[PDB]
DNA sequence: GGGGGGGGGGGGGGGGGGGGGTTTTTGGGGGGGGGG
DNA sequence: CCCCCCCCCCACCCCCCCCCCCCCCCCCCCCCC
């Protein structure tokens, strides 16, 4: 069985990622910031894309943004599927770490610029699996370690 | 011919319980409660004919909120529901679930019977809760016994600490490894009802469902430790304590140090000998599973603000039990008002000290301002009776001292002469920068103290000598003494024209029952909330000429800054939004009195 | 043309085996207080 | 005001579990009525 909501989320997000159009303080010719950021990743051989949540919020009546806020943990693999197809279209050099088989590149989808910041005290378990932004002061840190992923 | 839904072990019909509750949750009137309670002649139709719980549900539905408070005596006031009270006490979880469901049904039925349009889908989606309270006598924590093990009880006590919020699973979420089909399973009595085979008959693989932890649905649980209040303890032994479990929007109803009531079902559960075994200990953990918790104007403001004698009126009202020290009272009132802040730091704090003889009214004065101020503290210059002045690292944790705890309030310090030297140094950066610098254990910060200090200090020995300066009488050094805006001397020197009238004023308190002493806090509150004085352009020239005058008479810019802050405080008084020439003049005059010491 | 009997597969139960289950002293550094 | 002291804090049986084996039950196919 396939998650129709997840697949439709992937379709919407993939389209947004490849063709979200804007520019400012410049000519009116649209920059298509995330396609251009994929080019920047291709130049500097990066493996993450930074996404402004408000750009999703204005897109398509914000329905996609609401879905990704409410049920982020469900839809993150679908977002990676959409991102992978866009990277195939506009920067297929990046699908590998880039012969011995240079492995599949993983993509971290680093959201930012959320509507509101929750405090550590505002944690409440309905928000399990949802996207938030959190603030506090870093009182201690771990050693950086390898987590077995695949 | 039909099945019956029964509260198990009781023979109570749930249909009867439901309708007995419904016919009170609607059609109850508050007039009936005064029939039950004392002073029944205070019934009044124009206030008491109200359909009280229809009124509650209407305001509640306009706020869209899930919770209803219910004083349990209101059940006993109403004929069809007095039995429901006993069922509520004796069989609480079933009756409370019935009451919850009935509240939701009342909300649903109102928007189709009273028939105003509303989001039916919103009510359908929402859960609803009753919060019964005042269930009965607040029986002692030490008095509980195994007959209580399922009853709705009431407790009073002191909160020691609470856990962080604990996620409690309400619906497990399962996914099939082979076919990726998903199904939701409600958690029943804390047990996961795992599907042994995949639901889809076209797949039906055994043992293939797996739990997807972060797609389950979780309620909020919190555990709070409640200590027996020392009012109830027998004198020769430790207080007891009870752990209480609290859920959802009742999480963080209280914090450490709160004295509270709780209404809740007394519960007990077994605990294991070791986690790898089912084997249980033969005596259960007890806890209370709470359902309610509780702790322990502008027209007049503008009317009083029109008065001409307001400065003297408010000043005498801060401590009318104390014989005349009126410039001290005026100074402390102006300290209560305070100046203003600015972004760029310069801030609104005003700082005062009292010295002179020890056996005099200064301690009472500190106590009165402590009682008046919203969030101040009382302390003394050294030592710690589990409360101390400076911020301090201890076990590893940083504790905030009385100065830091007095953020936004007056910090009252007695024995300020006998203060320890590390504290004497620490006071400089709160006097100047209103902060204290912390640089330990991987944390570096200027911990902002933001407190006005009222000090009380003493001479060396039993008597102050007024033929010697303040620095010669007092222990604490001049550079710290210089930081205070106003500094005062209170002396026990004999004079019958003062002492007799003081004694008569003091002794008359034992016989007698304008002084707006209880309105003072409200006036201070609204003034601090609403009024932010700015300096008039003419007041610039007034401040400059006054400063150069006292400079021609050893002043420093700290005196000018003090005159600014006092004038701004004087403008919060009378609710004036711009500092006037008279405000500068009184700030100047009071400082001219103080600096002459 | 339907029902019974025989034969084969698949599942469940029972049994057997196996593994797991805090104060007191000593030394050091740092902070605070007292005496010359 | 400086130095020294002294004070504080810190370091073998029983249950759960898993594997293996045997029997029974249920379905399908073939024959008989
Ligand atoms: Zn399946």
């Amino acid at each position: 069985v396939d998650d129709v909501t997840g697949e439709k989320v992937r379709e919407a997000f993939e389209q947004f990622l490849e063709d979200f159009s804007v520019q400012s303080t410049d000519t009116g010719e649209v920059e298509k910031v995330y396609r251009a950021q994929i080019e920047f990743m291709k130049i500097y051989d990066l493996n993450t894309i930074y996404i402004d949540y408000q750009h999703l919020s204005m897109r398509e009546n914000g329905a996609l943004a609401m879905a990704i806020s409410e049920q982020y943990y469900r839809f993150l693999p679908f977002l990676q599927k959409g991102l992978r197809r866009v990277v195939r279209k506009y920067a297929p050099e990046l699908l590998n770490t880039s012969s011995p088989e240079q492995t599949e590149r993983v993509f971290q989808i680093s959201f930012f610029n959320l509507p509101t910041v929750h405090r550590i005290r505002d944690i409440r378990s309905e928000k399990i699996g949802s996207l938030l932004s959190i603030s506090g002061t870093v009182t201690r840190t771990s050693e950086v370690r390898p987590e077995l992923y695949k | 011919s039909e099945p019956l839904r029964i509260i198990w072990g009781t023979n109570v019909s749930i249909q009867e319980c439901t309708t007995n509750f419904r016919n009170f949750l609607m059609s109850f009137k508050y007039k009936f409660r005064k029939i039950l309670d004392e002073r029944e002649e205070f019934i009044n139709n124009t206030t008491d004919e109200e359909l009280y719980y229809i009124k509650q549900l209407n305001e509640m539905r306009e706020l869209g909120t899930s919770n209803l408070n219910l004083d349990a005596r209101n059940l006993l006031a109403y004929k069809q529901t007095e039995d429901l009270y006993h069922q509520l006490l004796n069989y609480p979880q079933e009756v409370i679930s019935i009451m919850d469901q009935t509240i939701k049904d009342c909300m649903v039925s109102l928007i189709v019977d009273n028939n105003l349009d509303y989001d039916l889908d919103e009510i359908e989606t929402k859960f609803y809760k009753v919060r019964p309270y005042n269930v009965g006598s607040c029986k002692g924590m030490r008095e509980l016994n195994p007959n209580d093990i399922d009853k709705l009880i009431n407790l009073k006590g002191l909160v020691l600490r609470s856990t962080p919020v604990i996620p409690d699973m309400k619906v497990a979420f399962f996914k099939c490894n082979v076919c990726d089909h998903t199904m939701a399973v409600e958690i029943d009595r804390g047990v996961i009802q795992e599907p042994a085979r995949c639901e889809r008959i076209d797949c039906n693989e055994p043992n293939s469902m797996s739990l997807i932890h972060n797609r389950c649905s979780f309620a909020d649980k919190q555990v709070i430790k409640l200590q027996e209040t020392p009012d109830f303890v027998p004198d020769g032994q430790t207080p007891h304590s009870i752990s209480l479990c609290v859920y959802d929007e009742l999480v963080d109803s209280c914090r450490a140090g709160d004295r509270i009531e709780v209404t809740g079902t007394f519960r007990s559960i077994p605990i294991r000998a070791n986690s790898r075994q089912r084997v249980l200990k033969s005596l259960y953990k007890t806890y209370v599973d709470v359902v309610h918790v509780k702790k322990v104007d502008l027209a007049k403001i503008r009317e009083v603000a029109a008065r001409e004698d307001l400065y003297s009126l408010l000043a005498r009202s801060i401590a009318p039990s104390i014989y005349e020290l009126e410039d001290v009272k005026k100074g402390i009132l102006l300290q209560l008002f305070g100046g203003t802040n600015k972004t760029f730091r310069y801030r609104g704090d005003i700082n005062i000290l009292l010295c002179g003889d020890p056996s005099t009214s200064k301690s009472q004065i500190l106590q009165y301002v402590h009682k008046i101020t919203p969030r101040g503290v009382y302390t003394s210059g050294k030592g710690s009776s589990a409360v101390g002045l400076t911020a301090y690292i201890t076990r590893l944790v940083l504790e905030s001292g009385a100065l830091v705890l007095s953020d936004g309030g007056v910090c009252c310090i007695d024995e300020f002469d006998k203060m320890s030297d590390s504290t004497r140094s620490v006071l400089h950066e709160v006097m100047e920068q209103q902060t204290i610098s912390i640089a330990k254990a991987g944390i570096i910060t200027t911990l902002n103290a933001r407190s006005s200090i009222l000090a009380s200090a003493n001479p060396i020995g039993s008597r102050y000598n007024p033929n010697l300066p303040v620095t010669e009488n007092i222990d604490l050094p001049p550079p710290l003494l210089s930081r205070f805006d106003l500094v005062y001397l209170v002396l026990d020197k004999v004079d019958e024209k003062n002492d007799r009238e003081l004694a008569k004023h003091l002794t008359n308190l034992y016989l007698e029952d304008v002084l707006p002493v209880e309105f003072l806090t409200m006036y201070i509150s609204y003034a601090k909330e609403h009024i932010h004085p700015i300096i008039t352009e003419a007041a610039k020239t007034e401040l400059v000429r006054a400063y150069v005058g006292m400079r021609k008479m050893t002043a420093t810019t700290r005196q000018l800054e003090s005159m600014i802050r006092l004038a701004e405080a004087h403008a919060k008084m009378k609710l004036k939004n711009v500092v006037e020439l008279e405000d500068v003049q009184e700030a100047v005059r009071l400082i001219r009195s103080a600096i002459k010491d």
